[PDB]
RNA sequence: UUAAGUUAUUAAGGGCGCACGGUGGAUGCCUUGGCACUAGAAGCCAAUGAAGGACGUUACUAACGACGAUAUGCUUUGGG
RNA sequence: ACCGAUAGUGAACCAGUACCGUGAGGGAAAGGUGAAAAGCACCCCGGAAGGGGAGUGAAAUAGAACCUGAAACCGUGUGCU
RNA sequence: GACAAUGGUAGGAGAGCGUUCUAAGGGCGUUGAAGCAUGAUCGUAAGGACAUGUGGAGCGCUUAGAAGUGAGAAUGCCGGUGUGAGUAGCGAAAGACGGGUGAGAAUCCCGUCCACCGAUUGACUAAGGUUUCCAGAGGAAGGCUCGUCCGCUCUGGGUUAGU
RNA sequence: AUGAUGAGGUUAAUAGGUUCGAGGUGGAAGCAUGGUGACAUGUGGAGCUGACGAAUACUAAUCGAUCGAAGACUUAAU
């Protein structure tokens, strides 16, 4: 029907991929493509790959026209988490989270 | 008068910002540090359009040494293109012989990119 | 100093209400194509 | 600043070696313990 | 329109309900391993070098076994 | 009328081993795809990772970090507010 | 059918619910068991059913028997995940541009200039450490950022003595 | 601090430059002369000069996008 796509444990953690996923989110798939192209952060690349990688089997796989494509969903999950220490002051170590997550776009035409 | 280190490594940076460019017309740097360089070179650029010795023995005080290579064969000096090229052209213009370019944030830290040149 | 009371999700959440970030302003190359931050270059065509 | 244990392997190996533990009864009820919990290492 | 009075829409964000997901590994089912006994065998090995190991052996070999320089096996009697 | 993977041996997994101590010594965690590897040919986005089709299968909303998949916790949509 | 009584801590007395196993009887189950989820269901309570989804092989009921039989608290033990929070920190120090490479460079290579140590940040070697040494590839994880790079990964090599 | 406030955005003096100037310093370099020289005088209130003051579009404020009214009900009064 309405085509989507994932990327799964890519290693930026959710919060931060969250922030360029709310700008994309409901756009025209051109326009998103131009917001995350100038977005600066760490994920907007990535959540780039995704939306190409998505409106490109939402052609070849189900023949949409690429042009009338809406951002129509986006978000990410927690993905598992690499766990990791840094050691401190008087010999204590203590946690770091090495978060990841899973991104997923899904773009659209009209109903049917 | 914007700074970025101490107050003689500013002083390194701005003449080795100035040597280059003059060595090869336009440059890659931070949007700061281009609205400062451009000052420096401006005024190196009219120590050149003087001509006198006292103005050169002058632009040899902040410009740097560097080496240049002429086309063709034969060796210039980056004070001899200021006197000796570059004031040529500009001869006929009045002030500011210098453009920021505004090529937007780089990737390592996102200090914002700019392009620096001559005309 | 130490919180002496858990945040609840609610608070936390209202605490971010702010912490977006504002879509870049961007405007059209003139017969070029990809799009560009504003006042900015228009690359290399 | 000087933490306790510089190695030496001199050091180590007298006092603490196969041969060490042999010398001694004791050291023979410590390579029979150690024998009886199969430790992979042993005395070293 | 003028005056006096009365109401509402807005949700930046929050709350309750619901739906669809993610994390996580409880719960159910499973058992290669354990646990306590029963009946019978057996109760010693060692200078003819032990127990326990070290280093090696295979087309390819890091690890476990097996084997030793006749090395991932040799002869021999029987079973198959 | 014993345990069923936080149990039962410390050890159901190449355990007296990772690891820790100069040493004597201390001492873990870690079981399960499927009936069968039939473990996704091929096309597509991607440097790859990962994914959408197309297929194997009773099932992959069983795809390997693989039976079931609770709760905390994290999200997206919205009916009343 | 009238009548009486029924607040309650320590504590005594009574009657019951549910869990695992066992015995006997009687049943359910791939036309879908346990388990999990959802629901506007039932009983005086503990608690019991029914329907739908999920699940994919086991399980109830009756009578009795036996217990590792019921958790919210022990600064209890193990595991997972929060809050603090996009907060503290990123470990003494001078770097700039040009040119390469690359899917991608503040961070890798080459280049010029600048800078810092110079009784030492230089050159040897003992202790200790034991392939970290060399070459070509690689970039998941390690590196407090980045990475095309590395004391990291793969493959292959490298230590020669009568004095 | 950040935002915020204010001065401007080509029909433009908002910054930078350029040419002037205030103020600061105190007589640049090069040459000439006088000395054996270290130095002195002249050329010449010289040269240089961040933030301060004017003038001047030479460089840069390009193109462009987003947001923002159509005016509720009742009663009395024209
Ligand atoms: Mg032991
Ligand atoms: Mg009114
Ligand atoms: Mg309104
Ligand atoms: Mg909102
Ligand atoms: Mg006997
Ligand atoms: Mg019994
Ligand atoms: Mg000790
Ligand atoms: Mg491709
Ligand atoms: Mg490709
Ligand atoms: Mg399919
Ligand atoms: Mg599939
Ligand atoms: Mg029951
Ligand atoms: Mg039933
Ligand atoms: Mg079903
Ligand atoms: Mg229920
Ligand atoms: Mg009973
Ligand atoms: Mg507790
Ligand atoms: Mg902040
Ligand atoms: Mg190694
Ligand atoms: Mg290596
Ligand atoms: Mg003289
Ligand atoms: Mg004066
Ligand atoms: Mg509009
Ligand atoms: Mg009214
Ligand atoms: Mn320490
Ligand atoms: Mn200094
Ligand atoms: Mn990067
Ligand atoms: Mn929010
Ligand atoms: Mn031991
Ligand atoms: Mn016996
Ligand atoms: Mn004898
Ligand atoms: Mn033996
Ligand atoms: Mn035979
Ligand atoms: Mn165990
Ligand atoms: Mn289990
Ligand atoms: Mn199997
Ligand atoms: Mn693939
Ligand atoms: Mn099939
Ligand atoms: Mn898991
Ligand atoms: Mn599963
Ligand atoms: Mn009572
Ligand atoms: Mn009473
Ligand atoms: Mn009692
Ligand atoms: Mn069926
Ligand atoms: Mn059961
Ligand atoms: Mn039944
Ligand atoms: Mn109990
Ligand atoms: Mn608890
Ligand atoms: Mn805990
Ligand atoms: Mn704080
Ligand atoms: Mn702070
Ligand atoms: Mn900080
Ligand atoms: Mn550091
Ligand atoms: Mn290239
Ligand atoms: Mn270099
Ligand atoms: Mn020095
Ligand atoms: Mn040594
Ligand atoms: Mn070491
Ligand atoms: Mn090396
Ligand atoms: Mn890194
Ligand atoms: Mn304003
Ligand atoms: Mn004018
Ligand atoms: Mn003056
Ligand atoms: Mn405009």
């Amino acid at each position: 029907m309405e085509a989507k796509a994932v990327a799964r444990t890519i290693r930026i953690a959710p919060r931060k991929v969250r922030l360029v996923l709310d700008l994309i989110r409901g756009k025209n798939a051109a326009e998103a493509i131009a917001i995350l192209k100038l977005t600066n952060k760490a994920s907007s690349p990535v959540i780039e790959k995704v939306l190409m990688s998505a409106l490109a089997n939402a052609e070849h796989n189900y023949d949409m026209n690429t042009d009338e494509l809406v951002v129509k969903e986006a978000y990410a999950n927690e993905g598992p988490t690499l766990k990791r220490f840094r050691p401190r002051a008087q010999g204590r170590a203590s946690a770091i989270n090495k978060r990841t997550s899973h991104i997923t776009i899904v773009v659209s035409d009209g109903k049917e | 008068r914007k700074l970025g280190r101490t107050s003689d490594q500013r002083k390194a940076m701005l003449r080795d910002l100035a040597t280059s460019l003059i060595i090869s017309e336009r440059i890659e740097t931070t949007e700061a540090r281009a609205k400062e360089v451009r000052s420096v070179v401006e005024k190196l650029i009219t120590l050149g359009k003087k001509g006198d010795l006292a103005s050169r023995r002058n632009a040899a005080k902040t410009l740097r040494n560097v080496e240049i290579l002429n086309e063709d064969e034969t060796t210039q000096t980056a004070l001899q293109k200021l006197f000796g090229e570059i004031a040529e052209r500009y001869t006929e213009r009045q002030g500011g012989y210098t453009r920021i370019l505004k090529q937007g944030p780089r990737r390592g830290d996102g200090a914002e990119s700019v392009i620096i040149e001559l005309v | 100093a130490v919180p002496k009371r858990r945040t609840s999700k609610t608070r936390k959440n209202k605490r971010r209400t702010h912490f977006k970030i504002s879509v870049p302003g961007m405007t059209e190359c003139p017969n070029c194509g990809r799009e560009y931050k504003l006042s900015h270059r228009v690359c290399k065509n | 600043v000087k933490r306790t244990y510089q190695p030496n392997k001199r050091k180590h190996s007298k006092v603490h070696g196969f041969r060490k533990r042999m010398s001694t009864k004791n050291g023979r009820k410590v390579l029979a313990r150690r024998r009886r919990k199969g430790r992979k290492v042993l005395s070293a």
